[PDB]
């Protein structure tokens, strides 16, 4: 029914969605750069920044000051998307926390692909990856958890997985209410807090 | 879709009641039913039967697939196959739920008819369970869901539809 | 926010002891955001290049100063006048009191 | 457990030891001379042999001594952390033979052999005692030849052995009566012997003199402390309780 | 960095997933508005300067603050967005009038917003139709009886239901009336369904 509705999260896409809250603190989180070359008046911020710095920047900046001739500063991965992290992931998906790990872990590493980076086709294998090995745990803890305390299973999964495992929840409490009758009744809005 | 309304579309099946009150052939816009003659059987649609049902107008009838030899059967032949099997209603969940939450002192053995229906969901639900793994680790492009009942389809498909969405973007982030 | 909206009781003759203060509270509270939002108010983000005081009208208030800043050239306090003792008059404001040497006005 | 880099640093920064020392423990304010004679504890002399078979002991000792609430425990613990093999001790929760080395037996045999205590297992580290004005007398008799000789002498079991202690001690204390008195002599604030206090290389009273500025600046550093929180954290969590969250044998952001 | 008061907008509205709307957040939208007016006008300032002296190491600060304003552009007009979105559903969860205190919540544009779609609605629905169009807010769940009983859950007036005849809405109180009639009502909250 007409229920309130969030801005769906574009950010697996080509491109991210304007006006998605999600998407927007996504991008928030910082990426570290080097700069190619020097910025007067911002050394206020990290007179002039010198050339060949190396600074912590948001990714939506990132995205903003990149062009693909790198004329202004060359960007460098987050080091849970280097090869490292990335075999840390291959071994099992279902232990890493992508909670702790930069809660819009797909989100970002999507976005990640943006500047062109020599592993990209790596980067996005693992994710592919990691979201596969994970789907399984995400399917039986979202529709087998009824009824109880689901922080510890939902404490381990990013923002889109926590998104998922809502997905399943609401889908196992509607059958529920259906098959104990619940369903039937007409019933006040949320509003009636107020 | 919530479940309310794929009860709502379950309602619409037809089932057999023997009316205790006498009405004339009336023409709904979903179709005539009646005439409505005391004592004798006439076939009409699940929401009428439940509400003439409780308004104590009328005694259910249960369909020919109620009954506990053929749902033996037809448990045992989910259970031994591995795609879903026909179903013998295409509502059948809903249809038990209704007649016998309503009429289970029209219905008989309405425990037996009850816990087999349980089963088959089970079986079911498991077998789509299994479907959606396999789907996801696989990387399938599609699937055949051939004799999956609306409610069956309804239960998980928000959750694997949603999850689909997200691998099929997953894997096709490099498109240039 | 009308009181409607608050926690604050109707208005009645018979105060309480808290309302008498409250007077004067709430008239520094008017004129304490009245005067915030002057040009006094410190520069935005890199507003100049070099840091500036406020448009050189930076606030404090009694408490800040009842510390460190002995002999610091450049304080400026919004505060009541009062005759706190004959002739040794003294500043007042939510957070505290001070002396006023008022030898030059 | 790349030394290119360190040697080019030391030529970068200008008087590094300076650097060093106000970097050593952030989260605590002032405190300029300690945390350089700390930063002298954990880097330390160089031990020498001598030619007549004699050597002289390279371990610098620090004892702090001081008011309640002056970050002398905090210290300790920062110790504790950044130092390779500090072991952390606390004068009413040890014991001379819990400090040195106990007769236990082995159960894979039913022989009897000396297990290390605090000071042999902190052999080339640190060993930190907090509270050590509450130590009992003959505990220190312990810490006596460990400071002294860099050695313990054992005579237990079927064992006779000169253990290597060769260890740096960082101990804090109270004065007596708890808060330093200013109307009474250091050797009574102190209710350390004179024997045991020449051991130490370096004795430092810090007191929790109230002046406004540095309260000021101090309240202000402790304040901006408790306002922080981690960047890998929500904006409203309590931290976790610890489990267990390493996942390779070797470390990964290298 | 800039950005940091544009994101507590966002964060405000992000920290409460359920769809209630908080209270307009006016000074964080004048601070943001007056950070991209001090970000302007340096930004005017610097390509001035680059363009007439012919400087050019200015273009990747140039480049910053205009990425910075888009940002904060981005910002406040997603939170508004999303303030529109919480505010639509309103008409549909709880009915036309809004308590007054989730009102005191809104801007006088939000107001004029909502007024303006209430009207735009109502003029869809009453084109449904030849007499009287469709009210597609009510029949928001299946139907599954005709006549319902209803308890009144706050002390109410009288409430019509059918010309002359009229039920007292009195507290504990409790009645067997049509759905269609109670389902407003029980919406609101006034009303409880029961069985
Ligand atoms: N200069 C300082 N900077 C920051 N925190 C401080 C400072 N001085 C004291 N504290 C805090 O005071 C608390 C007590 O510190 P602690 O190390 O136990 O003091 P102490 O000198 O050992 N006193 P005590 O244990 O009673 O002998 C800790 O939370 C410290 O962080
Ligand atoms: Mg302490």
């Amino acid at each position: 029914s007409e229920a309130y509705f969030r801005v769906e999260s574009g950010a697996l896409g080509p491109e991210e969605n304007f006006l998605s809250l999600d998407d927007i603190l996504m991008s928030h989180e910082k990426l570290p750069v080097r700069t190619e070359t020097a910025m007067p008046r911002l050394g206020a911020f990290f007179n002039a920044v010198p050339q060949g710095s190396k600074l912590e920047l948001p990714l939506w900046l990132a995205k903003g000051l990149f062009d693909n001739k790198r004329r202004i500063l060359s960007v460098e991965l987050p080091k849970i998307y280097q090869e490292g992290w990335r075999t840390v992931f291959s071994a099992d998906p279902n232990v890493v926390d992508l909670h702790k790990m930069g809660p819009h872990f797909y989100g970002f590493g999507s976005q990640l692909l943006h500047f062109d980076s020599p592993e990209n086709a790596d980067i996005s294998q693992s994710l592919l990856q990691t979201f596969i090995g994970r789907f399984r745990r995400i399917m039986d803890s979202s529709q087998n958890a009824y009824n109880e305390d689901t922080s510890a299973l939902v404490a381990r999964l990013d923002e889109m997985e926590r998104g998922l495992f809502q997905t399943g929840q609401k889908g196992l409490n509607d059958f529920q209410c259906w098959e104990k009758g619940q369903a039937s009744q007409i019933t006040a809005s949320n509003l009636v807090q107020n | 879709m919530d479940a309310a309304e794929v009860e709502f579309l379950a309602e619409k099946e037809l089932v057999t009641i023997i009316p205790n009150f006498s009405l004339d052939k009336i023409y709904l816009i979903g179709g005539d039913l009646g005439p409505f003659n005391p004592g004798l059987p006439v076939e009409v649609p699940l929401w009428l039967a439940i509400n003439l049902k409780q308004r104590q107008k009328c005694r259910l009838l249960p369909p020919e697939w109620m009954d506990v030899e053929k749902l033996e059967k037809m448990r045992d032949h989910e259970r031994k196959e591995e795609t879903f099997t026909p179903m013998p209603s295409p509502y059948y969940m809903e249809l038990t739920k209704l007649l016998l939450n309503h009429a289970s002192d029209n219905i008989p053995k309405a425990d037996e008819i009850r816990t087999l229906v349980k089963d088959m969901w089970d079986t079911r639900i498991a077998k789509l369970r299994v479907s959606a793994d396999s789907f996801v680790r696989q990387q399938e492009a599609h699937a055949k869901l051939d004799n999956l009942t609306l409610m069956e389809i309804n239960t998980s498909g928000t959750f694997l539809t949603q999850a689909l969405n997200h691998m099929y973007k997953l894997r096709t982030n490099l498109q240039p | 926010l009308p009181l409607l909206m608050t926690n604050h009781p109707a208005p009645n003759l018979f105060g309480t002891p808290r309302d008498k203060a409250e007077m004067f509270r709430e008239r520094y509270t008017i004129l304490h955001q009245r005067t915030h939002r002057h040009e006094l108010f410190t520069p935005p983000v890199i507003g100049s290049h070099p840091d500036e005081s406020g448009s050189k009208f930076q606030l404090k208030t009694i408490e800040t100063l009842l510390g460190s800043t002995t002999k610091i050239g450049d304080a400026i306090v919004l505060g009541m006048i009062t005759q706190l003792k004959e002739g040794k008059f003294f500043l007042e404001d939510p957070t505290g009191t001070v002396q006023l040497d008022l030898s030059k006005a | 457990d790349i030394a290119k880099i360190k040697k080019f640093s030391k030529t970068r920064s200008k008087d590094i030891f300076d650097q060093l020392a106000k970097s050593l423990a952030p989260s605590i304010h002032g405190h300029d001379y300690v945390k350089k004679a700390i930063l002298c504890l954990l880097l330390g002399g160089v031990e020498r042999d001598l030619e007549n078979g004699s050597h002289i002991r390279g371990d610098i000792n620090i004892l702090l001594i001081g008011d309640p609430s002056v970050a002398k425990s905090q210290l300790l613990r920062y110790v504790l952390c950044t130092a390779p093999r500090a072991i952390p001790t606390t004068g009413r929760g040890s014991s001379g033979v819990g400090l040195t080395a106990a007769v236990t037996t082995d159960q894979e045999t039913g022989e009897r052999r000396l297990e290390a205590g605090a000071m042999v297992l902190a052999d080339r580290g640190v060993v930190c005692i907090d509270e050590f004005d509450k130590m009992s007398d003959m505990d220190r008799t312990a810490i006596h030849e460990v400071m002294e000789q860099g050695r313990v002498t054992i005579a237990k079991a079927g064992i006779h052995a000169r253990l290597n202690a060769r260890c740096s001690v960082l101990a804090a204390a109270n004065p007596v009566y708890g808060r330093y008195d200013q109307y009474k002599t250091p050797m009574e604030n102190i209710g350390l012997q004179d024997s045991l206090l020449s051991r130490f290389d370096l004795l430092f009273i810090m007191l929790d003199q109230m002046d406004p500025e540095q309260d000021r600046e101090i309240s202000d550093h402790v304040l901006r402390m408790h306002r922080y929180r981690a960047p890998g954290e929500q904006d409203g969590d309590a931290m976790p309780l610890g489990s267990a969250v390493d996942i390779l044998a070797t470390d990964d952001p290298n | 960095m800039f950005c940091e008061k544009a994101m507590e907008l966002i964060r405000e509205l992000h920290r409460a997933p359920e769809g209630q709307l908080p209270a307009f957040n006016e000074d964080g939208l004048r601070q943001v508005l007056e950070e991209m007016k001090a970000l302007y006008e340096q930004n005017q300032s610097d390509v001035n300067e680059a363009k007439s002296g012919g400087r050019s190491d200015l273009i990747p600060t140039i480049k910053f603050r205009h990425c910075s304003l888009l940002r904060n552009r981005r910002c406040t007009v997603a939170y508004l967005y999303d303030r529109l979105l919480r505010i639509r559903a309103l008409r549909w969860e709880y009915g036309s009038v809004l308590p007054n205190a989730l009102r005191f919540h809104m801007a006088a544009e939000e107001m004029e917003w909502f007024n303006n779609y209430k009207r735009s609605l109502a003029t869809y629905m009453r084109s449904l139709g030849g007499d009287e169009g469709l009210d597609i807010t009510q029949d928001m769940k299946p139907p599954k009886s005709l006549y319902i009983e209803v308890r009144c859950l706050k002390d109410y007036g009288e409430f019509e239901v059918d010309d002359g005849t009229s039920v007292l809405l009195k507290k504990n109180s409790q009645h067997f009336l049509p759905r269609w009639k109670c389902e407003q009502l029980i919406r609101q909250g006034v009303l409880e369904h029961i069985l």
